[PDB]
């Protein structure tokens, strides 16, 4: 600010901003699986076959 | 952070080819056959060489 009545009368804002928005999202999804199956009937050659 | 981890291990002999979503019930009603050893007992051959 300034004023006076006899020499020095003025007028002043050096008004400033500085803003900084900064975001960071990060996601990270990871799936993994593994089924197995199994079955068994067994078979055998006759002891006497040709 | 989330981590899931899941394991699963059905082991049956024997009765219809099992499968995850079976029932616990059409399981044993489906044994009419597929019968199996689960406990046997015999003797040593050399004594059935009489
Ligand atoms: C698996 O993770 C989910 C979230 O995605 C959670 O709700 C659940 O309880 C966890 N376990 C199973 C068996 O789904």
């Amino acid at each position: 600010t300034e004023l006076a009545l006899f020499s020095r009368v003025n007028g002043k804002f050096s008004t400033e901003f500085q803003r900084m928005k900064t975001l960071q999202v990060k996601d990270q999804a990871v799936t993994t699986r593994v089924q197995v199956r199994n079955r068994i009937y067994t078979v055998k050659t006759t002891p006497t076959s040709e | 952070y989330l981590s899931n981890r899941t394991n699963s291990r059905v082991q049956s002999f024997g009765g219809v080819p099992f499968y995850p979503g079976i029932t616990l019930e059409t399981w044993q009603k489906g044994i009419t056959n597929h019968l199996v050893a689960i406990d046997r007992a015999g003797l040593p051959l050399h004594f059935f060489i009489k």
